[PDB]
DNA sequence: ATCAATATCCACCTGCAGATTCTACCAAAAGTGTATTTGGAAACTGCTCCATCAAAAGGCATGTTCAGCTGAATTCAGCTGAACATGCCTTTTGATGGAGCAGTTTCCAAATACACTTTTGGTAGAATCTGCAGGTGGATATTGAT
DNA sequence: ATCAATATCCACCTGCAGATTCTACCAAAAGTGTATTTGGAAACTGCTCCATCAAAAGGCATGTTCAGCTGAATTCAGCTGAACATGCCTTTTGATGGAGCAGTTTCCAAATACACTTTTGGTAGAATCTGCAGGTGGATATTGAT
């Protein structure tokens, strides 16, 4: 039969969604998600179509550029895995926490 | 609902973001941490919108609120 | 014509409710300014005035200075969660920084 | 005839760019004749800058029109744009880069 | 000449909230900073939501809604009781 | 509900007569135009209230440019400015 | 008058590593300190760049407190205490 | 002959120096430095005393919260050395540098 | 690198479907022609306060010596995370029809602007007030070698 | 374990540079009057939004192997910390000399004001083409192996 090594299917969908542009995230669950969230503010808000989609762009832009500074705080410990306290390195430099 | 970020789209995110391997204890880190950057930006899109005295949650009701903790946020109508 | 009585007092504040409506006036910030507007403002930053300076003043106690110092102000915010978020890009002059040593520089 | 656009020598409104700057500069403040014309003048060249390295690369991918990810890569390619403009482009992905110590 | 400063009543808060306790000049200094800091970033919010919002005229409701986005939390909570209070003491003739 | 579509169009066809734009890529344009003129307007703003001044004049956006655009964009923008406001200023 | 020159290097190596100690490091590499130079270096072209910029503006030849403070501000590093 | 253990001293220096504020770059050699930067742009420039001094309060802050980030990213790689690889890491994820 | 052998890209194409471009109203708004006002430049001028010098003390940078221990290689395996095929389904797509909630007018009572005329809280400078910086000590750890 | 050597903690002291309080003048809020906007509060719109719903179409969850990554462990060269003498140069304080903020006054070039007409750009459908679907025929590119 026929079977990729750990690494080459890997470096292959990183070339794939570099290369593309469309969301990586389904859009129901995140749409639900989001309605979650704001109901703990307010009950049963309208919701623009538009207004998920900036929130998804913008969630999904967020998540890809820290999994970017993730992935530089891997290679910085000389692992090539990305690991929780790799992300928490990452936010706190950031400011973030 | 924050499970229903899956790991196969958690996976996808960290592809283009240029990871090649990933750690079992990321998925759950993830969703804990796109919940907080969610929470955050929509306090702030639902605080302008009850200003307008609306009940409708607009996209520039969003990019106001991504522009107000520097995330400016490109073609969305602001 | 009727006594004089201050804007401040009326709201019963320490800020001066006047000097905020005229700073909200020569900033350009609207056409028009309504009434409650610089009254408001004026109640916010004397709010946060206390909030600082109730645990700045704290801080000298606990130094056992009977004088506010930087330094002071310095270990209020950074030791609040809220006021350390609302001033996480701000610099305090003589502030210095809050003690922290990572545990695994720590001797055996 | 004439417009203030046609006088500068643009195609960017300078009379729209005025008015908005006599928004949230009230009536209580003033704005230079030349003010919008000048503010004009950069909107038009940054545009200009933008929309020539876009076009590049759509035409590079042998596309007729520009698109989001046309822009991104016109953007981050570019080391002055990307510095100015720290903004997230909507579908515009990421430059395609792998780290050297991720391929065998 | 004459330099307007917060100083005189940033002294006077001190006094409600520690009655014994100074405080030194560049202390001071930085209370005067942040009281002008946090002016620039309330009324420049609520100057940006009346221009959102059409509005010629920034009110309360503007004040009250850019604290909400500046302030994290329980400063909220409080600096708005703070903020109404005064008011309604205010429009109480 | 105003818009530079029409503009951003215009300067395209200058560049490349020949290429064209989408909708999302216009979009984006816009915000590119509105965000730039904010920061513009906001820092020359700041210029003259710092100067006392309560006039925002060509000088003042010329300055606010300076300080927001990175080298060689600041010195190119500055040029065009100076050469519009020239142009303009003849007839 | 006078002359200035090399003043980068009037940045001690032991005044770095005072800086690193209230930063709470314990152990310094002998490249730090020409590479914390030219941080430094870097950090106050930029922010003095734009600080005489205000001070062109406003047809002065005196670098201002305010000058430094509106230009720390501009680059998101709010300084408190100097007016 | 006394003689300390090598950390010894460094960790009784981390915590003299967090607990106070005192400039920790001396005044003249970072005033040099300053106009010699400033007169790189504008001949012949003055300065406030508190121009300066706004300077280096800014500058030692700035540089004592790199070192900071410098150091965890140090630990990160399983060293107690900070090196330029560290500072560099940290001036990348802070976007000030890439 | 051959040699052969799968598994995926990946650019030569195509044909409508769906985006773009083009069209045409027509109200918004820019432009115009005057008339009037005014912010702010300019020309002094007063007076901070900035630059530079000087010395003198002593805090501290500098340069050196040296070994403790750290960073850098290196090896090894336990185990975790990648690749995979296979069923189950959550998300996706697509109407149908209500409808809730946008945004849009047209009135006035309420609110705000802006000037005049007085008044007083706020500032500058002088006069007082007085923490605490900087000095001196034992006491109490902490440290590193027998 | 004990000690010796060292550093830090903490309390003592006082006088003077820095902080607070006092004193009056005056800039600018406050009171009062018009004139001017404004934002509700009705009574009405067509519109994206919500909700199923009906399946269905890719897409996730699941278990099984095993490749190889991460972490522990080991070794050693040599770099960096610690401690010291030496003496340069920062710190402190005072002096001049005067460049140049900042105050002040005049008065036009450069702004706003206004009542109009002319021009333009937002809008929604029609009219136009451009990619997005896919779809290969065919090298890449990877993989096990001689
Ligand atoms: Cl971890
Ligand atoms: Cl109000
Ligand atoms: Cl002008
Ligand atoms: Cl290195
Ligand atoms: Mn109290
Ligand atoms: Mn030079
Ligand atoms: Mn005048
Ligand atoms: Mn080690
Ligand atoms: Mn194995
Ligand atoms: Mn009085
Ligand atoms: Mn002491
Ligand atoms: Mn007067
Ligand atoms: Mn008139
Ligand atoms: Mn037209």
């Amino acid at each position: 039969p026929h079977r990729y090594r750990p690494g080459t299917v890997a470096l292959r969908e990183i070339r794939r969604y570099q290369k593309s542009t469309e969301l990586l995230i389904r859009k129901l669950p995140f749409q639900r998600l989001v309605r979650e969230i704001a109901q703990d503010f307010k009950t049963d808000l309208r919701f623009q179509s538009a207004a998920i989609g900036a929130l998804q762009e913008a969630s999904e832009a967020y998540l890809v550029g820290l999994f970017e500074d993730t992935n530089l705080c891997a290679i910085h410990a000389k692992r090539v895995t990305i690991m929780p306290k790799d992300i928490q390195l990452a936010r706190r430099i950031r400011g973030e926490r | 609902n924050i499970q229903g970020i899956t790991k196969p789209a958690i996976r996808r995110l960290a592809r283009r973001g240029g990871v090649k391997r990933i750690s079992g204890l990321i998925y759950e880190e993830t969703r804990g941490v796109l919940k907080v950057f969610l929470e955050n930006v929509i306090r702030d899109a639902v605080t302008y919108t009850e200003h307008a005295k609306r009940k409708t949650v607009t996209a520039m009701d969003v990019v106001y609120a991504l522009k107000r903790q520097g995330r400016t946020l490109y073609g969305f109508g602001g | 014509r009727a006594k004089a009585k201050t804007r401040s007092s009326r709201a019963g504040l320490q800020f001066p409710v006047g000097r905020v409506h005229r700073l909200l006036r020569k900033g350009n910030y609207s056409e028009r300014v309504g009434a409650g507007a610089p009254v408001y403002l004026a109640a916010v930053l004397e709010y946060l005035t206390a909030e600082i300076l109730e645990l700045a003043g704290n801080a000298a106690r606990d130094n056992k200075k009977t004088r506010i110092i930087p330094r002071h102000l310095q270990l209020a915010i950074r030791n609040d969660e809220e006021l350390n978020k609302l001033l996480g890009r701000v610099t305090i002059a003589q502030g210095g920084v809050l003690p922290n040593i990572q545990a695994v520089l720590l001797p055996k | 005839a004439v417009s203030r656009s046609q006088r500068a020598g643009l195609q960017f409104p300078v009379g729209r760019i005025h008015r908005h700057l006599k928004s949230r500069t009230t009536s209580h403040g003033r704005v230079g004749a030349t003010a919008a014309v000048y503010s004009a003048a950069i909107l038009e060249y940054l545009t200009a800058e933008v929309l020539e390295l876009a076009g590049n690369a759509s035409k590079d991918l042998k596309v007729k029109r520009i698109t989001p990810r046309h822009l991104q890569l016109a953007i981050r390619g570019d080391e002055e744009l990307d510095s100015l403009i720290k903004a997230t482009i909507a579908g515009g992905g990421v430059i395609p880069h792998i780290h050297k110590s991720l391929i065998g | 000449s004459r330099k307007e400063s917060y100083s005189i009543y940033v002294y006077k808060v001190l006094k409600q909230v520690h009655p014994d306790t100074g405080i030194s000049s560049k202390a001071m200094g930085i209370m005067n900073s942040f009281v002008n800091d946090i002016f620039e970033r309330i009324a420049g919010e609520a100057s940006r939501l009346a221009h959102y919002n059409k509005r010629s005229t920034i009110t309360s409701r503007e004040i009250q809604t850019a604290v909400r986005l500046l302030l994290p939390g329980e400063l909220a909570k409080h600096a708005v009781s703070e903020g109404t209070k005064a008011v309604t003491k205010y429009t109480s003739a």
